[PDB]
């Protein structure tokens, strides 16, 4: 909420997208991912939450995904109960326009079908868009988690999966 | 590959493996009772048999 | 890159109308008129160079060309897929309710 | 003189192919006007051998001997097609239909698993030019389909699929896809096969030929997860020759 | 995994050398070859700059 205040803001005063994006503070961002929620943890994950996701190296910027008609589309953010969630984006009054489907023979809302893009600003990607479906994709699942990073897996053999802080 | 017992049940004859392959590079062989497998099980039975004769 | 075909077929005119060679036959409920008799003579003659080649079948009625004319918008043709052709899946292809 | 389901049941006899007696010598002849069909081909294997794979790359790997684990549910049966009779005399076997396909498990020597999809889909097999008659010197060499073992819908047992399924390891959210890409992304084999069959005995009066076959496939590769392995299959055969 | 076969060392003249072997007493052991007669023709140096003997 506040980070799209202050976006809102910059683009009021007059900044372009990929500067209103650019002004948030990669501090700022990453409080708005859920590797960062203390309720995403295990009993017996053991260690530092950078053995999980990994050593947090910077942010990409600001995904915004986008189907063939150039409607703004959201990927519905997994909530904390949740070990896995499903990749829905909706448009901005909350109807399905796009997912990743289970069962194929019936989909109607692949990214394929519905030419799903995501251009990114702010961060690393800034100015960057990517129309190909697996990359686009890619990114969809880490929207789920909120802001997308780049980490550092390998310092520390980081597994991929969630611990919590030393406030959990 | 750090074998140290294995080699012991080669030289008087134990080459085969219950699971079908030996060691000098076989398939399909049958050893039998005495593969390296029945040896190893022969001598876990007598341990327990020669604890309980302790025991005793 | 390796790539997962439907998925990549769900880019193609198989995402958006009834592929003559590939689309499974219970697709084919969505018109009036094609199910189950046309329906299973197109899968059985499939797979076709082009959407009018659908008219060729033997045997068809007049009744029965017409109704295909006034289903061509619907269809379409792609290369056929095994993936979607093998394990007699356009006749049953898993999926129920 | 025949079996009933009864008579067969659970003593093994129904995996088998019919044979013929050892009296069974004689010639079907074929007039090149008539048209034929095989009513029924039988295929009843005894033995699958599976290519090691060395590390050497020098010196050729065998073929080597495996222990059948998925019991007696191995023979193809009940299959039919056109034979035609070419313009060189030569017979051309084109499959249409049957139970042309079983899953196997075989297992080799220290125990690893090698299933397969046991087949002759789509065989299309041809006999030497100028065969007046079947006799016990014909023989039918050709290439059948080997479509992979499991079909579109196969989840693994992380729910990963090709037509249905997750599209990546949801179990390590945030792991780096590159690694996994080859578990991830399924994808669905198809290659060919080679089998002859070698006539040992002809019954001229019923049409009916036996003899013993050989063929060669790839097996599972577990819808792209690892390389196949080389497996040659081997064992008996039957068929109704019939005009049509 | 493999023999990578035989390694037969030429000089530009052609002439057959041979690397000398490592005893087992040695932990490390200098890279030297030399001709039939066990003169020396080739080497890896440590100091370059008065090597006479460099692959080179
Ligand atoms: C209030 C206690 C407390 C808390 C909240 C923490 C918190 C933390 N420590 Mg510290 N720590 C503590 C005390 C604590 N520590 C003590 C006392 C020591 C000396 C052993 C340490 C030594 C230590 C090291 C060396 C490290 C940490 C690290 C960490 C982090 C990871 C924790 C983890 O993975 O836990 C895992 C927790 C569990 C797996 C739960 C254990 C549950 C037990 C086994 C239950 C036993 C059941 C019992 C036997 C049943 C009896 C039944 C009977 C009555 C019938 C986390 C910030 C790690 C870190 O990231 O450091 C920078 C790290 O490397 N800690
Ligand atoms: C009951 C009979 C029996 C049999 C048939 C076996 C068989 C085997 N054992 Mg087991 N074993 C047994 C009982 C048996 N064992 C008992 C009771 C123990 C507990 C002590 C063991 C403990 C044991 C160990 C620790 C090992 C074996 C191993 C083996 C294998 C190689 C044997 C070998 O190399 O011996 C070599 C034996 C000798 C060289 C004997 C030397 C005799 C000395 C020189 C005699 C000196 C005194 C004599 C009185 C002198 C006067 C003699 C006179 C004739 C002149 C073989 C499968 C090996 C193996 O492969 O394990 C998996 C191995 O490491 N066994
Ligand atoms: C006298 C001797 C003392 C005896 C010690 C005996 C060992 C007991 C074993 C305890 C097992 C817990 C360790 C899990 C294994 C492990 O590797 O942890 C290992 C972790 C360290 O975690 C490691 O961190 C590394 C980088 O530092 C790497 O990331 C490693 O991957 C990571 O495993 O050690 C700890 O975190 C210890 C502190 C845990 C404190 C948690 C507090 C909650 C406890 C309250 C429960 C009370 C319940 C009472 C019920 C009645
Ligand atoms: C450490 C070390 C060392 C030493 C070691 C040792 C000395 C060890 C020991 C070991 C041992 C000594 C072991 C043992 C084992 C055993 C076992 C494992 C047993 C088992 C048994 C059983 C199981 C039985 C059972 C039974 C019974 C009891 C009764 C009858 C019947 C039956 C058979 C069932 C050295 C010096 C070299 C150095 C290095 C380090
Ligand atoms: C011959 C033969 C052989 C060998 C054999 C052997 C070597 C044997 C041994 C055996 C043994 C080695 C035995 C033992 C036994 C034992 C026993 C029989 C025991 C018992 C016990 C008891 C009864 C006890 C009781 C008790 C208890 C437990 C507790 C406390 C109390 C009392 C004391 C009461 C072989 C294989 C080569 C082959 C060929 C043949
Ligand atoms: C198919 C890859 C191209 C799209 C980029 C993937 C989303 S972002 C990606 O996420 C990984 C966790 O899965 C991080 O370890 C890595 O740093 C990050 O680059
Ligand atoms: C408690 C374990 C008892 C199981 C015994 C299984 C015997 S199996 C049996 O063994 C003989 C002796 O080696 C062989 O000669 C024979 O060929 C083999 O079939
Ligand atoms: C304590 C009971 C466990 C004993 C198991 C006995 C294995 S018995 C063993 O089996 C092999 C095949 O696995 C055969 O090659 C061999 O002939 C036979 O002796
Ligand atoms: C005393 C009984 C011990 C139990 C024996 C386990 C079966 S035997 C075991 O089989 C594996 C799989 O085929 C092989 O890979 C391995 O070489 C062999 O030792
Ligand atoms: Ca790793
Ligand atoms: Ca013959």
């Amino acid at each position: 909420q506040e980070i799209n205040r202050r976006v809102q803001a910059s683009l009021a005063s007059g900044a372009t997208l990929e500067e209103a994006w650019s002004a948030i503070p990669e501090k700022l961002a990453f409080y708005d991912y859920i590797g960062n929620n203390p309720a995403k943890g295990g009993l017996f994950r053991t260690g530092p939450m950078n053995k999980g996701d990994g050593i947090a190296q910077a942010w990409k910027g600001h995904a915004v995904f986008r189907n063939k008609e150039g409607e703004e589309l959201f990927v519905r953010r997994m909530p904390a109960f949740f070990e896995s969630f499903p990749v829905i984006l909706t448009d901005k009054n909350g109807v399905v326009k796009a997912d990743i489907p289970f069962r194929r023979a019936e989909s109607k809302y692949s990214f394929e079908q519905q030419g799903v893009t995501v251009s990114f600003y702010g961060g690393e990607l800034n100015g960057q868009t990517f129309t190909d479906p697996p990359t686009v994709k890619s990114y969809a699942r880490k929207a789920i988690f909120g802001e997308i990073f780049e980490f550092d897996t390998e310092t520390l053999n980081s597994d991929g999966i969630f611990r919590t802080s030393p406030r959990g | 590959q750090g074998m140290f017992v294995l080699p012991f049940m080669a030289r008087l004859g134990v080459t085969g493996s219950w699971s079908g392959w030996s060691i000098t590079g076989e398939t399909g062989i049958d050893p039998g009772f005495w593969s390296f497998e029945g040896v190893a099980l022969a001598h876990i039975v007598l341990s327990g048999l020669l604890f309980l004769a302790a025991c005793w | 890159e390796l790539v997962n075909v439907v998925d990549e077929k769900l880019g193609t005119a198989y995402g958006e109308k009834i592929d003559l060679n590939n689309t499974n036959i219970a697709a084919f409920i969505q018109y009036r008129g094609l199910y189950p008799t046309l329906a299973k003579l197109i899968v059985k003659n499939a797979p076709y160079e082009s959407v009018e080649d659908v008219l060729n079948i033997p045997g068809l009625t007049e009744r029965q060309k017409q109704i295909l004319r006034e289903n061509l918008e619907h269809f379409t043709v792609t290369e056929v897929e095994t993936a979607l052709v093998e394990g007699g899946d356009r006749y049953n292809n898993g999926l129920y309710k | 003189q025949t079996l009933t389901y009864d008579d067969i049941v659970g003593t093994g006899l129904a995996n088998k192919c019919p044979t013929l007696d050892d009296t069974a010598r004689g010639a079907y002849p074929i007039d090149s006007s008539q048209t034929y069909r095989i009513a029924r081909l039988c295929l009843q294997p005894t033995t699958f051998l599976v290519k090691e794979e060395p590390k050497n790359k020098r010196q050729e790997a065998e073929f080597v001997p495996t222990k059948l684990v998925t019991r007696e549910t191995t023979s193809l049966d009940q299959i039919q097609g056109e034979l035609k009779v070419n313009s060189d005399g030569s017979l051309t076997f084109v499959e249409e239909d049957g139970i042309d396909f079983q899953p196997v498990t075989v297992q080799m020597a220290g125990g690893e698993r090698i299933p397969l999809l046991f087949t002759v889909k789509n065989l299309v097999a041809s006999t030497q030019p100028n065969v007046t008659s079947i006799t016990t010197s014909t023989d039918f060499k050709g290439e059948f389909n080997v479509p992979s073992y499991r079909t579109a819908n196969f989840l693994d047992p992380k729910g990963r699929g090709l037509a249905s399924g997750y599209d990546s390891a949801i179990a390590l959210p945030q792991a780096k896809e590159e690694e996994l890409a080859r578990a991830n992304v399924k994808r669905f084999s198809l290659t060919k096969g080679q089998i002859s069959l070698n006539v040992a005995k002809v019954d001229g009066r019923t049409g009916e030929i036996a003899g013993t076959f050989e063929s060669e496939q790839l097996s599972d590769d577990d819808m792209g997860a690892h390389e196949p392995h080389e497996v040659k299959i081997q064992g008996v055969f039957y068929a109704s020759i019939e005009p049509a």
